[PDB]
């Protein structure tokens, strides 16, 4: 593996604060983290957008009128501009001072920041290329106020700026140096401090709201000038009315409290719609859809880092959770589900697929410290602080037991076998190991050996062996399944606390007390001890993880950095986490081959092996054209296309020298495929199959390749494993789908037959 | 729960301790036979506290008055040191009768709960070996002051008639050394 | 499981009378599992659309 | 009230308002909890427990009766608690003063990680894991 | 009711519930959707026999696509 | 009483079992 | 997408003028392009007609496309009129599309068995 692995997913969404909108589509969210900028697709959650320039950890953001144009904006008060796909097209810092909203035309062509005491106003630059040192241009600015401006509003006909301010009193700007009715009159009267004002679509009502629940209605006489209309004096509600935002169905208002609830009113009936509680958290802002149907509100840092989507018939669309920093990561045996420990004492799943929040489970007393799968797929055993550890099945919900039985207040080490007979869990103050069975929790014995804390345990896939490395300089082996005990080595080295296991039984790697990382056998023959851990912005060993493939292990501390070895000497890439103020503390390894997890303070988990890099396997270009060539052999020879556009490695020849070839020649065509072309193909099908319609097609390709040769990718194991997993997700995921659904129709007939 | 109790002499037994560690060994499924190829190891706390025992016992001679056991509870530390009466040939018996899973009644004659007491909880403490707690045979501690008399019996009824089995060695004991240990 | 342990080419490497007794043999048993599987599961939902009228 | 201020090199003055607080909520806690029914299990299951806590947090490292609960939980004892105190008594520095001189810059080390904060707190029985770099 | 009610305690052990799927499918056939009009209290038994055939679904349904695969190699 | 007893002093158990507990790993 | 219908059919919490000018031929591949563009329609299919819809499906499953749809649309049928599919004691005018929509169905019957072949064999590679 050589890919470039970058960051394109997050870990779980809102963590911090921010400004939140919608695409005009009503399919895409916009919903940041203080760190980057993640835009979620309605359907089917996605990651589309990443920058990163963010030197500071608070956003402010919007799109023009189509989605081509994003900006953000941190507390320096410099921005960065993307167009679709995260091009990074201009860069622009702009202020020396922090910014609180930005504003864009339903047209396209003004911009609006709003900064100190001033109002700016900008010329949009156009989608193009590049090639300007300073793409915005200034139109105007407008001099002046009395204090800060909060809060802005646009209108319709692209002339007309309503804006408030800071000193209890609103304002009126005509664009294009019209002066619209002559007047840029001020709004004053108000008792109390202003949050927002909002310029109706009818251009007959200019309307003001109060910090205390207060609405102030202005007419459209410019006898002559403005009068009130309506007015109120709440005394008795007693909150701050924190956020609001206003209806393009020019009918409906929406305000936010700091009480943790959610007002609804119409605009001039004043009546009350409805309120819905969620907590007592304050809510930060809100914003509507272009036409009413779904609402949005954020929550604060604070207080709940959760986001809800609820409609005016009255259901919930989204929920979720993403709660704070993260104790322990495992992939489930599916490649799809992602378990998470938080500190607050919940275990929540992520289906990082495709951005869902599925489900929670919630009996923990205090903080989660270990969390892995069983490999059955049936039951997962989490760890706790509680004292104890419990069991789960994924859908029935229901937990099977809650082993302890002698008197503890901490554990620190979860491990189970493969076999699912026996469990075992590592004290973190007993010098000694625990083991229970599973069938009842009757105690088997209690495993004396160690004259250290316990810290680190795995078991292996031989499933004889027990690898206990504790914190005493010493590593231990461990019988379990035999008629008696074993003797245990000494390291040389350098109190340890991560172990990590190859899956043969065969490899133990540990980590060293500095940057050195370790391997060794099973016959104690030490290989490699490797280099310190970099990049500070004190060096540590915490987390390390064998890979599944046998070839790559993966090392994480505590210093914004993770390194790829392989198993020769050689430093194979370091990638790292740019932010400012631990931040990573578990890596394991995906079943997919496609990717990997860092456990950050953050949350920030892919890797992504992709396919645009041009590699040249077994000398692609004495395959002189990958078209024509490729186009005589679409005409004859199909053992050949396959081989000569398989060294050959554009995905966008693939689809069709792998489409094109008829049914009757495939038997003919994986009868004889090399022997050295097997893999990537194997692994090309089980992704390509997740996402297109062709079942039948690739269904009697699996068959011919599996039918072809077993007993090859029986011997040589061990990357066939991960493909293997990879088309078995897809076998059972349509299995599941297409026997209810014909067995929905295989009752039918018969029904017919019975009355 | 029940301990685990580790025997140890000297470097050179002659038959008369091997017969006599044979006996010893005879109070398991907790009782297992060592020898040290050093005489006694000073790296024995080191022993015990890796192996997270409680319990040991050493047969060693001495010329003060003639031949001695030894017996501790390992983490806090209190030692009894008691000798012997005779040493000279017991029976070659390593199993018979029962098995020494076979939690026994156990009988104390002579009470004496002034001072002795201290010695009436650790023959408690070490002699529950295993689950069973119904009694098969029995074996009986019997005070006259500071000498002690030590014997193994099994039930036989006869016609309904409590007889008594005499099995395996007779012993009587003394007080020796008593080292007041700590709570530590 | 006499199949896992041991085998139909490690025993042997014939096309004879057991290979073509196998094929026999399996199809008795894809058939015959079949009808219970078959009468199972038109007897399942032959239940639930009854509880799908007692409202 | 400021001796105490100034003979465990408190950085602050806060820090003695904060454990006023907290031992303030332990001494009312004690005196609800003390005026029931002495028969009543629930007051003897709860002091029982706050007693076994207070053993574990190091404050009373006296084995104690159930009045030491108004007579000894002052400030200076959970003070006794913060790590220069443990460093000193452990006798490894040689004052007070040396000690917060030394974790100020970075030498010393509870466990697997670094400390550089004069205000972490010992249990004890985390205490036996104390060492340099 | 009466033989419905031994159908119900047919369905428990593995290996004998075949023989009390036979009947089940016997008397959907001979009698009509209603449970001819005047019917007893069964709602416990109706919702009692559906999770017991459930289960017995899905190891029928491993033992037959395990079955083909001794054929499906060679 | 006795029951509102137990309910308050449970209560405070129940906090100042938090407030130890935010001192005891950090 | 291919989890989205047939997750959305669970439920856990005009085109009046095309299928009666499908009455007339065989117009019904504009109607199942409004069955297939948007508009999840349990609803819809709730407001005689049903056997030129069983004909609209048989044209559906005629095409060797969208299957995991059409199944979905043929199940949701019988789980919302399926008692006046079933006009108390049957074979009307209904049991012939019935009868009309069963041959084609044993007709695509075929594809269960692979999936059982690849799994099972897929499951033998993954242990031995």
């Amino acid at each position: 593996m050589k890919s470039d692995f970058k960051f394109s997913n997050l870990l779980g969404t809102v963590y911090r604060q921010g400004n939140i909108t919608f695409s005009d589509d009503g399919k895409q969210l916009l919903s940041p983290v203080g760190n980057r900028v993640s835009v979620f697709d309605l359907i089917n959650n996605k990651s589309f957008t990443f920058e990163y320039e963010h030197r500071k950890n608070i956003a402010a953001i919007d799109l023009n009128k189509q989605g081509t144009l994003l900006i953000s904006i941190d507390e320096d008060g410099r921005a960065i501009l993307v167009n679709f796909k995260a091009r990074n097209v201009l860069h622009h810092f702009n202020f020396k001072e922090k910014c609180s909203a930005v504003k864009f035309s339903p047209d396209g062509r003004l911009f609006a920041l709003a900064s100190g005491r001033f109002l700016q106003i900008w010329k949009t630059p156009d989608v193009n290329k590049d090639r300007q040192f300073a793409p915005f241009v200034r139109h105007r600015v407008h001099a002046g106020h009395f204090q800060d401006i909060t809060s802005l509003t646009w209108s319709q006909d692209s002339r007309f700026i309503l804006t408030t301010s800071k000193d209890l009193s609103a304002k009126i700007w005509s664009v294009d140096s019209e002066e619209k009715n002559l007047a840029a009159t001020t709004f004053n009267g108000h008792r109390d401090y202003v949050m927002g004002a909002f310029f109706s679509h009818d251009q007959e009502k200019i309307y003001t709201v109060s910090k205390d629940g207060a609405v102030f209605v202005w007419e459209f006489t410019k006898k002559y000038s403005w009068r009130i209309t309506k007015k109120h004096f709440f005394y008795a509600n007693q909150a701050k009315v924190k956020c609001v935002t206003f209806h393009p169905a020019t009918r409906l208002l929406a305000v936010g409290f700091t009480s943790g609830e959610f007002r609804l009113y119409d605009l001039p009936d004043f009546t009350l719609i409805q309120q819905l509680s969620m907590g007592q958290n304050p809510v930060n802002t809100v914003s509507v859809n272009q036409t009413g149907e779904w609402l949005a509100f954020g929550s604060s840092k604070l207080g709940q880092l959760l986001v809800y989507e609820w409609q005016s018939e009255s259901y919930i669309l989204k929920q979720q959770g993403h709660f704070d920093s993260t104790n322990s990561l495992a992939y489930s045996p599916d490649g799809s589900r992602v378990v998470t420990a938080s500190e607050d004492g919940k275990i929540k799943v992520w289906d990082i697929t495709s951005g869902f929040c599925l489900a929670t489970f919630e009996e923990h007393t205090s903080s989660v410290t270990a969390v892995q799968f069983a490999k059955r797929g049936q039951v997962m055993f989490s760890s706790s602080l509680d004292g104890t550890v419990r069991a789960w099945d994924l859908i029935r919900y229901r937990n099977f037991r809650t082993f302890t039985g002698t008197e503890r207040i901490q554990f620190n080490c979860l491990a189970v076998d493969p076999s699912g007979e026996v469990v075992c869990a590592g004290s973190l103050d007993n010098f000694d190991i625990h083991v229970w069975s599973v069938q009842t929790g009757q105690l088997l014995d209690a495993l004396s050996g160690h004259e250290g804390p316990v810290s680190c345990l795995s078991f292996s896939q031989e499933n004889s062996v027990l690898a206990s490395a504790s914190w005493d300089k010493t590593i231990r082996i461990w019988s379990i399944f035999g008629r008696s005990q074993q003797v245990e080595p000494i390291e040389v080295y350098s109190d340890v606390l991560a172990l990590s296991m190859r899956p043969d039984g065969k490899e133990v790697a540990v980590s060293t007390l500095k940057g050195q990382i370790s391997i060794f056998n099973i016959e104690d023959a030490k290989q490699v001890g490797n280099i310190d851990c970099r990049k500070d912005i004190s060096k540590f060993f915490t987390t390390i993880h064998y890979s599944f493939d046998g070839m790559a292990i993966v090392a994480g501390g505590n210093n914004n950095s993770i390194c790829l070895y392989d198993v020769p000497n050689e430093v194979l890439l370091k990638r790292f986490i740019v932010s400012r103020n631990v931040r990573v503390t578990s890596v394991q390894f995906s079943p997919t081959a496609n990717a990997f997890a860092a456990a950050s303070t953050e949350g920030l988990l892919i890797y992504s092996t992709n396919d645009t890099i041009l590699f040249d396997p077994f000398d692609l270009d004495v395959d002189v054209t990958p078209h024509s060539t490729v186009e005589a052999l679409r005409e004859k020879q199909f053992l050949n296309a396959l081989v000569m556009a398989f060294r050959l490695n554009e995905e966008y020849l693939i689809n069709k020298v792998y489409e094109a070839i008829p049914i009757k020649e495939i038997p003919l065509v994986a009868s004889n495929i090399p022997a050295i072309y097997l893999p990537r193909i194997l692994k090309f099908i089980g992704d390509f199959a997740i996402e297109s319609q062709h079942i039948e097609f690739n269904l009697i390709w699996i068959k011919a390749l599996l039918s072809a040769s077993g007993g090859y990718i029986n011997e040589h194991k061990y990357l066939f494993s991960t493909a293997m997993r990879s088309i078995q997700r897809f076998i059972v995921r349509v299995a599941k789908e297409v026997v209810n659904t014909t067995t929905d129709n295989k009752y039918t007939y018969r029904f017919l037959v019975s009355t | 729960m029940d301990p685990r109790i580790i025997v140890t002499t000297s470097r050179d037994p002659s038959t008369r301790l091997s017969q006599f560690a044979k006996e010893i060994k005879l109070l398991f499924p907790n009782a297992v036979r060592l020898n040290r190829g050093n005489y006694v190891m000073p790296n024995l706390v080191d022993a015990c506290k890796k192996s997270g025992t409680t319990d040991l016992v050493v047969l060693h001679e001495h010329r003060g008055v003639p031949t001695s056991l030894t017996i501790s509870h390992f983490p806090h530390g209190p030692t009894a040191q008691f000798s012997l009466h005779n040493v000279v040939m017991r029976h070659d018996i390593i199993n018979a009768g029962n098995q020494s899973e076979v939690n026994p009644h156990l009988i104390f004659d002579n009470f004496t709960t002034a001072l002795g007491k201290r010695v009436v909880c650790i023959l408690k403490h070490l002699f529950n070996a295993g689950p069973k707690k119904d009694s098969e045979r029995v074996i009986t501690f019997a005070n006259r002051g500071d000498f002690i008399s030590v014997r193994q019996h099994v039930y036989v009824r006869t016609r309904e008639g409590v007889e008594i089995a005499e099995v395996g060695p007779r012993f009587e004991m003394r007080l020796f050394e008593l080292r007041l240990g700590t709570l530590e | 499981f006499i199949i896992k342990f041991n085998h139909k080419e490690l025993v042997s490497q014939k096309n004879e009378e057991l290979k073509l007794q196998i094929n026999r043999v399996k199809t008795e048993l894809r058939s015959a599992l079949k009808s219970t599987e078959d009468d199972l599961g038109f007897n399942v939902q032959g239940l639930k659309f009854v509880k799908q009228q007692w409202n | 009230d400021t001796q105490v201020m100034r003979t465990y090199h408190i950085q602050n003055r806060e820090d003695y308002h904060k454990y006023n607080r907290i031992c303030g909520d332990i001494r009312r806690l004690a005196n609800k909890l003390s005026l029931l029914p002495p028969t009543d299990p629930f007051r003897r299951k709860h002091e029982q427990l706050l007693l076994d806590k207070l053993y574990a947090m190091g404050v009373l490292t006296t084995k104690s009766k159930i009045s030491d609960l108004e007579n000894k939980v002052t400030v200076s004892a959970i003070c006794r608690r913060r790590l220069p105190v443990i460093m000193h008594r452990l006798k490894m520095a040689e004052t007070i003063q040396d000690a917060v001189k030394f974790i100020e810059q970075g030498h010393v080390r509870v466990g697997p990680n670094l400390i550089n904060d004069p205000a972490y707190l010992v249990t004890r029985n985390m205490e036996d894991y104390v060492t340099w770099v | 009711i009466l033989l419905m009610k031994r159908c119900r305690d047919w369905n428990t052990n593995a290996k004998t519930h075949t023989i009390a799927q036979r009947t089940i499918r016997c008397i959907l056939m001979h009698h009509n959707i209603a449970k001819l009009s005047e019917i007893p209290g069964m709602v416990k038994i109706v919702d009692a026999i559906i999770p017991y055939t459930q289960r017995h679904f899905t190891r029928v349904d491993n033992l037959v696509e395990q079955s083909y695969i001794l054929d499906y190699a060679l | 009483e006795l029951q509102k007893a137990h309910s308050e002093i449970s209560e405070l158990y129940a906090n100042l079992v938090y407030k130890l507990d935010v001192l005891s790993s950090v | 997408q291919k989890k989205l219908d047939a997750e959305e059919q669970m439920n856990k919490f005009h085109f009046t003028k095309q299928l009666r000018e499908g009455s007339q031929s065989k117009d019904y591949s504009s109607l199942l392009a409004t069955l297939i563009n948007f508009s999840p329609a349990a609803v819809d299919l709730e407001i005689d007609e049903i056997v030129w819809f069983i004909d609209a499906l048989t044209q559906g499953l005629k095409s060797n496309k969208n299957f995991e749809l059409y199944e979905t649309f043929m199940s949701l049928l019988f789980k919302a009129h399926g008692d006046v599919i079933h006009a108390n004691n049957k074979n009307q005018d209904i049991a012939s599309a019935l009868q009309n929509w069963e041959d084609v169905h044993k007709k695509e019957d075929r594809l269960d068995d692979l999936v059982k072949f690849c799994m099972g064999v897929a499951a033998f590679v993954t242990t031995a």
